[PDB]
């Protein structure tokens, strides 16, 4: 998951 | 120092007297660092991204110094999961990314061509993957959910998708769902040979  | 982005650009920096990694993050206008102690006033402030908003502490004129490289300015500190340097402070690193090269004085967006469709799209070093605003796409796609600053979202994956990222071909796994603006992460960053050079 994530993303930034 | 040029980096390439096959793995999270994540550089040591000195805050406040503390040492702490943090990414380097081209999507992000600003710097937010997780919990941590830091002298002086700040200012309450709540900062979005996806999964939604978050409510940080906003220090300024704080001096941080980012892999030996001096920067001062503003940072945010609250429930992040990742530390991230910001533009506001990238810029003043002489950081810039190179594909063509683009400084980060600006957002950096990009024009993309995906499922026969044009969009602009921000290249976000700090993604590892590529966000994509709801829009029509070919093919089956399978559930997933993705974290980032304000939380998580549901989204659509996609496989084997062809995008043309300024020109420069690429084929990827792309998430379609409820991010705030169109990311494009490293799975396609490292395909148009992109890199950050400060």
């Amino acid at each position: 998951s994530q993303n930034y | 120092p040029q980096v390439t982005l096959w793995q999270r650009p994540l550089v040591t920096i000195k805050i406040g007297g503390q040492l702490k990694e943090a990414l380097l993050d081209t999507g992000a206008d600003d710097t937010v660092l997780e919990e941590m102690s830091l002298p002086g006033r700040w200012k309450p402030k709540m900062i979005g991204g996806i999964g939604g908003f978050i409510k940080v502490r906003q220090y300024d004129q704080i001096l941080i110094e980012i892999c030996g490289h001096k920067a001062i300015g503003t940072v945010l500190v609250g429930p992040t999961p990742v530390n991230i340097i910001g533009r506001n402070l990238l810029t003043q690193i002489g950081m810039t990314l190179n594909f063509p090269q683009v400084t980060l004085w600006q957002r950096p967006l990009v024009t993309i061509k995906i499922g026969g469709q044009l969009k602009e799209a921000l290249l976000d070093t700090g993604a590892d993957d590529t966000v994509l605003e709801e829009m029509s796409l070919p093919g089956r796609w399978k559930p997933k959910m993705i974290g980032g600053i304000g939380g998580f979202i549901k989204v659509r994956q996609y496989d084997q998708i062809l995008i043309e990222i300024c020109g420069h071909k690429a084929i990827g796994t792309v998430l379609v769902g409820p991010t705030p603006v169109n990311i494009i992460g490293r799975n396609l960053l490292t395909q148009i040979g992109a890199t950050l050079n400060f």
